[PDB]
């Protein structure tokens, strides 16, 4: 599955247009193809992120949700169909993913992601996306990811706007400290319109394709640091405000710059005393915000 | 003919979108009974199309002749494999269909012309520009500056996109004696892609016509009113995403450009335009890359509690003034060091008292060039304040800049100052 050396003729039509971009050619349709990238929710955030992998032709594509498809959410879940009201978010995402495209792999998750197998779901993946909009369940991903050493697209929705960072990105171990390392989630912290979490979902999209083609979660060269100029050790905050009675304006978009790796983060800093175990074992606890 | 009440069903899909504050029963009825037209079901069409029809707009119209081929597959993620071959017009509204069946599809299986453009165009309420064709774009702002029609526009190369709301609340053709929104041709003067940066813009547009639908920002303002500065209307942003494969989401990524308003020796919409619909239609405007430079970027307005900050460690904002326009004792518990305190209520009476000598609401000045910086509470009467001291022509016709902190005081105190004694 990630031992592609060479596209099909199919492959070749399909994704012409998009390899003759700079930065993309042969080389980077590859590394799409030979990739696994895991979406965690398939409702807002989750449809277009998924949507867009798809087309660009992401090897493997792993997808998490136990809730049903409902008539109320179509005006911001737009993959899915009003026929397949009831159906499995997971399996009504899919059968529009593979009308897009059928040559991709699609691995459904037909459950909901906690705790106790959070790190089961997480480990045999690449790139994870979190699309869950749930606060709580963006803790866990973090502190999963950090432990697992994977990089980390997560958005949300927060009162009348949206929200996108690139978390531990190229990932660095637990605890190291004597170096410049990504931040992950606690390190930063701690009704909704269609066309807002869309956006934020293409965005989610966007820097996944952005990863997997130039590698950004591959470490640097021995001794050299990461380029300051390719925003990951200090990622930025796009916020985007979404208000009805104001066409968009000159900062609608805020880019907030964050900090690197915190030494004293509960869960990457120094004198971590997260664990697998603990997660698993309900130490420390998610309590809903 | 206008639907005044919701059903059931209607209730029951539009819920979870009405909570939304500004929304309601009045915004889903003013969506539901609001007629966009679409040109082009490709790349910035679908997705546009998708979260129109999923929030209930009344009458939806797209506008294409091509047909669906698998290598456009990447980035017109409404069509399926299965429908290659079909036109897409048909194979869009199929999605559409399966999204929300309750709005009404009108297909145009043809591309848009000089000579079908004004017929396409004139029964609809807002237009989206969603073709990534140059000619188009000059030929339906050009139409709907003739036919008085908002138009959201969108275009796409390698490495970026934009997005802007022309015309919007409409203005006729040669009015120059008041504020007006600009045409295509007065923010541009004639000189592969990834499906995210054409994705990303396309839901941008169903989202700019989403806002304009809801609240009337088509509208035209009260008889003597001008439109609020802090709608974005009269002069609109250009917005520009810049999606470089190398590096992550930057500070420049999303670039948000203000543009000016109506330009008054504009071919298509200034004064002594020459450009007629007949013309149009007979090729007297001969429609010969997709994005090219400005060429009305404005003035700045605004600045953030951040920039602000950051100029001012760095001393950058010389022989500039700071101007607290919260009330007196607010300004007691604290303020940025080196401003001074002219509240709000007593600032609008003296404005107010100058309909008669020349500008006291003001404190000591410099030369004409010296920068002037309004702070609020938390940004919401600021643009106002700024406003007036433009309409006083306290700007000296543009050579001094006056402009106010984004997010007011509580802004300075979330990105800069987290121990500011904020109330
Ligand atoms: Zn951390
Ligand atoms: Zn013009």
């Amino acid at each position: 599955g990630s031992t592609q050396k060479s596209l099909s003729k199919e492959e070749i039509e399909r994704y012409s247009r998009q390899m003759i971009v700079p930065g993309m050619g042969k080389e980077g349709q590859l590394r799409l193809m030979n990739a696994k990238v895991l979406i965690i929710g398939a409702g807002g955030l989750g449809c277009p992120a998924a949507q867009y992998l798809a087309g660009a032709g992401v090897g493997t594509i792993g997808i998490v949700d136990g809730d049903s498809v409902e008539t109320s959410n179509l005006h911001r879940q737009v993959a899915h169909a009003t026929k397949r009201v009831g159906m499995l978010k997971v399996d009504s995402l899919i059968t529009h993913l593979i009308e897009i495209n059928p040559l991709p792999v699609y691995v459904p998750y037909r459950f909901d992601l906690t705790p106790q197998n959070a790190a089961q779901i997480i480990k045999p993946w690449d790139v994870i996306l979190d699309c869950t909009d749930n606060p709580a369940t963006r803790y866990l991903i973090s502190d999963v990811c950090v432990l697992l050493g994977k990089p980390l697209v997560s958005a949300a929705s927060v009162q009348k706007s949206g929200q996108l960072i690139v978390l531990n990105c190229p990932p660095t171990p637990q605890g190291v400290v004597n170096k410049k390392a990504a931040p992950c989630y606690r390190c930063c912290f701690k009704g909704i319109m269609g066309p807002v979490v869309g956006m934020m979902g293409v965005a989610q999209a966007g820097e996944a394709i952005k990863i997997l083609v130039s590698q950004l979660h591959m470490p640097p060269k021995e001794g050299e640091e990461v380029s300051p100029e390719k925003n990951l050790v200090q990622p930025t905050l796009l916020i985007y405000t979404y208000d009805l009675n104001s066409a968009i304006g000159p900062y609608s978009f805020r880019a907030l710059k964050m900090g690197g790796r915190k030494k004293d983060c509960f869960a990457c800093g120094e004198n971590s005393t997260l664990t697998l175990d603990g997660i698993k074992s309900g130490n420390p606890n998610y309590v809903q915000f | 003919s206008t639907q005044k009440s919701l059903s059931k069903e209607e209730i029951e899909r539009y819920s979870r979108q009405m909570i939304v504050p500004g929304m309601g029963k009045e915004g889903q009825l003013r969506l539901m009974n609001a007629k966009v037209l679409i040109i082009g079901a490709g790349g910035l069409g679908c997705p546009a199309a998708q979260y129109l029809a999923g929030a209930g707009v009344g009458t939806i119209g797209i506008v294409d002749g091509d047909s669906v081929e698998t290598s456009n597959l990447h980035r017109q993620v409404a069509h399926a494999t299965k429908r290659v071959g079909m036109l897409k017009v048909d194979s869009l509204i199929t999605h559409l269909i399966e999204i929300n069946p309750l709005p009404v599809y009108v297909p145009y299986r043809f591309d848009l012309t000089p000579q079908n453009a004004a017929q396409i165009i004139k029964p609809w309420d807002v237009i989206l520009d969603c073709t990534d064709n140059p000619a188009t774009r000059y030929l339906i702002s050009d139409v709907c500056v003739l036919l008085g029609k908002p138009l959201v526009s969108a275009a796409s190369v390698q490495k970026s996109g934009q997005l802007i709301v022309l015309n919007c609340p409409p203005t006729p053709q040669g009015v120059v004696n008041k504020k007006a929104a600009p045409c295509y041709r007065c923010c541009f003067k004639k000189p592969g892609i990834m499906g995210p940066v054409v994705g990303m813009m396309g839901v941008a547009q169903a989202g700019e016509a989403i806002k304009i639908l809801v609240s009337q920002l088509h509208m035209p303002p009260k008889e003597g009113e001008e439109v609020s500065p802090e709608k974005n209307l009269v002069q609109p942003t250009l917005l520009i995403y810049t999606y470089d494969l190398n590096s992550a989401i930057g500070p420049y990524s999303f670039r948000a450009l203000k543009m000016g308003g109506r330009k008054k020796d504009c071919f298509a919409c200034g004064e002594n335009s020459t450009l007629t619909l007949d013309g149009i239609k007979s090729g007297n405007p001969n429609y010969v890359g997709n994005m090219t430079q400005s060429t009305n970027l404005a003035p700045e307005d605004r600045i953030t509690a951040t920039a602000y900050n950051e100029k001012r460690r760095n001393g950058e904002l010389g022989e500039h003034i700071l101007l607290d326009t919260r009330e007196k004792e607010h300004f007691s518990f604290g303020s940025i060091p080196g401003a001074v305190n002219v509240p709000f209520s007593k600032f609008l009476v003296k404005a107010s008292s100058i309909k008669r000598p020349a500008e006291l609401l003001p404190m000591q000045p410099a030369s004409d060039e010296a920068p002037i910086v309004v702070v609020c509470r938390r940004g919401q009467d600021s643009q106002e304040v700024v406003e007036k001291l433009k309409e006083l022509g306290l700007d000296n016709g543009g050579k001094r800049k006056i402009m106010d902190i984004v997010g007011g005081m509580k802004a300075w105190r979330d990105e800069v100052d987290p121990d500011f004694p904020f109330i």
